[PDB]
RNA sequence: CAAGGAUAGCACCGGUGAUUGGAGUUAAGUCGUAACAAGGUACCCCUACGAGAACGUGGGGGUGGAUCA
RNA sequence: AUUGGGCGUAAAGCAAGCGCAGGCGGAUUGAAAAGUCUGGUGUUAAAGGCAGCUGCUUAACAGUUGUAUGCAUUGGAAACUAUUAAUCUAGAGUGUGGUAGGGAGUUUUGGAAUUUCAUGUGGAGCGGUGAAAUGCGUAGAUAUAUGAAGGAACACCAGUGGCGAAGGCGAAAACUUAGGCCAUUACUGACGCUUAGGCUUGAAAGUGUGGGGAGCAAAUAGGAUUAGAUACCCUAGUAGUCCACACCGUAAACGAUAGAUACUAGCUGUCGGGGCGAUCCCCUCGGUAGUGAAGUUAACACAUUAAGUAUCUCGCCUGG
RNA sequence: CAGCUAGUUGGUGGGGUAACGGCCUACCAAGGCAAUGACGUGUAGCUAUGCUGAGAAGUAGAAUAGCCACAAUGGGACUG
């Protein structure tokens, strides 16, 4: 399966998991990124960084 | 994994000076269980093409379900304007049908098929609409599932 | 010029009707009579010749309908421009 | 205004999950 | 449900049923619009009572002389339309009429044929059992 | 297009077309009209058999008879067997078919009937070209 | 009852014809590569005429033209 | 091609529109049952089509029964093809409010600019292609500057265009004004659409009549590259080109894409309407275009205007 | 192939073959078939059925047989 950031200049019938991830706006993949890294992190029974604060860390692209 | 061919085509690209002869083929890959792919691919000789193709058709397989073994509906199959009608053909009235349309029948585990090929005979786009036609059919199970009525019938 | 409101006010069938099969033909009949007037004067008016014929004729369809549903939907219609 | 209702339809949200398990 | 717009009439409703329902399935549409005909209403009944379409309305503003339909197309959990692509067989030009001897099973037993042999509309179990033929409507499989 | 304009043109396969008009007819004297009666077979005499240039796909000097049939259309056909009895004035019988190798010439002969002797103990044709019997 | 009759200028069908038109196939053409590249000149087409002939220009239509923004 | 296609590039959409016949066409109730279906009666003779059976050495072949390959009749249902009545419009179209466009034809005016005419001047050239040449020219040509007559069409405005039945329309204006566009709830109330028949137009050429030939130019005359050359080019010049009655009623009539109905993204970009705001960047629905989803096609490529989706109809292509 | 058709078409009296009746005759007459394809035009007896294909249908009306015409061609009448 597929998991990608889809953008509305995109196609949705391509990716087995269509997320509304911007990446002009960083604000949603640097969050995605660091969740996807913490999913197999707590899988591997290590300290998880992220995916439990309301506002990770605000990582804006200039 | 029987892998057999079905036509080669002969052709040559011109280029400085002589023409390359890369005559393509095309081949179709079973295994007896209802498996299916066909394959086509080219290269300077026949060996070489052949496993090109053989690759290429291998590398994906399909199985077609078999109730009341014919094309249990009347479909005609259309690949590239090449008219490729099957039709029911009942158990008992013996199978009549053209060699490349015999072996792509028998080769999905069918049985006595009303076939009929039309206009043009290259076997490329034969096959190609052989293929898309018989594989095209839906199951009695796939609508007596899908509609909210689970009888067949 | 048209005619647009004028004919269409006369022949009313109801108390409010503005599209009336008779206002309809009505309407039709003043514009072949206006496009009449404009195709003498101008003979070579291809568009208008064609839209005149196509008035005339959809005034014809519309006079077959009105005879062959309701008698008296056309029996105060019959001052159809003729002879 | 509405006149018939019959056999309510629904479906699963649209979220496509391939296979819907891996485990 | 108020269309709060009416739709605009067909050359004929048969053929604006199957525009409509082929071009939502195509464009990717779960609603349909159509006429509502005795006839009509009738046929997109029994596709409901036979798992082809979803729930259907008849809308009908200030008299039965305009009566519209909308239908909700049927999707089954696999995301599969049990809409396979409706047809029309009361074609105008090529009315077939199909005696009671001459009613047929579709595809060997797999579809639905839409019937009103006598009296209303009949699916083909109950039209071969009731002796009585007529005019075949429109083929859902 | 739909029913009625595919009613409007007609819709009947009629078979599969040949190029050879002039294997029907064979009528009677005493009536002036051609007579159909399935005739299997029909009958003729080359007049000009003779040796032109063939047209191109075949380079050779291919030989050719313009026979006349039991009908009144005249055409050319391809001489049968390796050599031909076809004298100029000799009443055969003749074949139908096209060959494409030869200019004007679009028939055959049925070889052998009553005054045809052509490739004897051939190994390919000895009765559609018409010869005494051989061995296998 | 009724066979056939023939009338004067008239009415139809089939074929041939002194001279042979056009057509397509022909060991084998000269006139040109006109046109296909922008075909060494843009084309071709409706129409008028030239030209043995490609084709041409006149008005009109587009690209069945192009490297190229 | 009814079982079994296309009409943009294949044999491949009248040239296009209008539209009678025909072909088909939103809903309503109930009826006639006109048809559809239903069930019955008679009957379709024998071999036989199919089928039960019988035999001749089996077979070939012959015979018997029925089913029947058809037709006449019969009582029903009103769901279905068509009709009946009216209100609903929702396509036919219509009204109110607005509305873009070089639509068309007819009419009115104008001169930038050339030629003739007027003023002149001036010296030796002008005319022009591939190099030049034909030709004009010392009597004054070319040039030089405007002005009256003349007639052509009207630099930019000119739109990833508008309008327009395709055809076609660009100085400006007027008359008739066709149709494009929405706000179109409102409105007779299925009236409808195609449409062989028929009617009309279909560019332009050319041409009958009356004009100018000012300008152009077929034909024409000459020079010139081709082996000639009529073909490239240049120069001039008759009809004609330009106008009106017009005719030929033909096209590369092209979107090489027949119309009408219902629906189908997004986006790219030109335009119209209503709505509300400064205009673009706002929404809706449409006209003319394209990439492109689904869809379609033989692929190229259509794709909201289909070659799609389905319908209706007409015409054509069933090889050159 | 855009119209065909002056006992053709209708009625009254009479005669009439196998029968009432334009079947025909005297009267009066202008009606009658057709654009959805009338008429003429070439082939073809029609049918059960020989046969072919799977179907659409085609083929011939032949073996075998049912009904009209046919009797050198056109007629006329004989018995019946």
């Amino acid at each position: 399966p597929v998991v990608a950031l889809c953008n509305t200049n995109t196609n949705p019938e391509l990716v087995d998991f269509i997320i509304p991830a911007n990446n002009h706006q960083p604000q949603s993949t640097c969050l995605l990124m660091n969740l996807l890294a913490d999913a197999v992190a707590e899988a591997k029974a290590m300290p998880t960084m992220f995916a439990y604060k309301p506002d990770e860390e605000i990582q804006i692209e200039i | 994994f029987e892998e057999r061919i079905v036509k080669l085509k002969r052709i040559s690209k011109t280029t400085k000076g002589g023409r390359n002869m890369r005559f393509s083929v095309l081949v179709v890959v079973g295994n007896r269980k209802g498996k299916i792919g066909y394959g086509i691919a080219k290269a300077l000789e026949v060996p070489n093409a052949i496993k090109k193709a053989i690759k290429a058709a291998h590398n994906s397989l399909h199985t077609i379900e078999i109730h009341k073994g014919s094309i249990y509906h009347e479909v005609i199959g259309r690949s590239g304007a090449s008219r490729v009608l099957l039709k029911p053909a009942p158990q008992g009235t013996g199978i009549i049908a053209g060699g490349a349309i015999r072996a792509i029948i028998e080769l999905a585990g069918y049985s006595d098929i009303y076939t009929k090929n039309l206009g043009r005979n290259t076997p490329i786009n034969m096959i190609h609409a052989t293929m898309d036609g018989i594989l095209k059919q839906l199951s009695p199970r796939r609508v007596a599932i899908l509609r909210n009525k689970n009888l067949n019938e | 010029q048209i005619d647009k409101n004028g004919i269409i006010k006369s022949a009313q069938l109801h108390d409010k009707d503005v599209g009336s099969i008779q206002v309809q033909v009505s309407l039709l009949t003043s514009q072949i009579k206006q496009l009449t007037d404009h195709l003498l004067a101008n003979k070579k008016d291809f568009i208008s010749k064609r839209g005149l014929y196509a008035k005339v004729s959809k005034r014809k369809r519309l006079l077959k309908y009105l005879k062959h549903n309701d008698l008296e939907a056309y029996r105060n219609l019959v001052k159809t421009l003729n002879l | 205004r509405t006149e018939k209702a019959q056999k309510p339809k629904e479906e699963l949200w649209d979220v496509v999950q391939k296979m819907g398990n891996f485990d | 449900i108020t269309t709060t717009k009416p739709i605009k009439a067909h050359f004929d409703p048969v053929a604006d049923l199957l525009t409509k329902i082929n071009n939502a399935r195509k464009a990717k549409l779960m609603t349909v619009t159509t006429i509502a005909s005795k006839l009509k209403i009738a046929i997109l009944e029994i596709l409901v009572k036979e798992g082809y379409l979803a729930n259907f309305q008849v809308l009908e503003n200030k008299s039965k002389t305009k009566r519209i339909v909308t239908f909700n197309l049927k999707y089954t959990q696999r995301r599969i339309p049990s809409i396979n692509g409706v047809k029309q067989i009361s074609k105008p030009g090529l009315r077939i009429y199909r005696p009671f001897e001459k009613l047929p099973l579709v595809l060997n037993g797999l579809g639905i044929a839409i019937i009103s042999t006598s009296d209303g509309v009949m699916t083909d179990k109950v039209a071969r059992l009731k002796k009585i033929g007529g005019e075949i409507l429109a083929y859902v499989w | 297009a739909t029913i009625a304009q595919l009613i409007r043109k007609p819709r009947k396969k009629k078979k599969v077309k040949s190029k050879s008009p002039a294997l029907h007819y064979n009528l009677n004297l005493l009536n002036k009209k051609v007579t159909n009666v399935y005739s299997p077979l029909k009958r003729g005499v080359c007049t000009r058999v003779g040796t032109m240039t063939p047209k191109k796909p075949n380079s050779a000097l291919r030989k050719y008879a313009k026979v006349r049939l039991t009908n009144g259309f005249e055409v050319l056909t391809y001489i049968p067997g390796e050599g031909h009895n076809l004298q100029e004035h000799s009443v055969t019988l003749l074949r139908g078919g096209r060959v494409k190798d030869l200019p004007g010439v679009r028939y055959h002969i049925v070889r052998g009937t009553l005054d045809t002797v052509g490739v004897e103990k051939r190994r390919q044709q000895r009765s559609a070209y018409g010869a005494k019997k051989p061995k296998a």
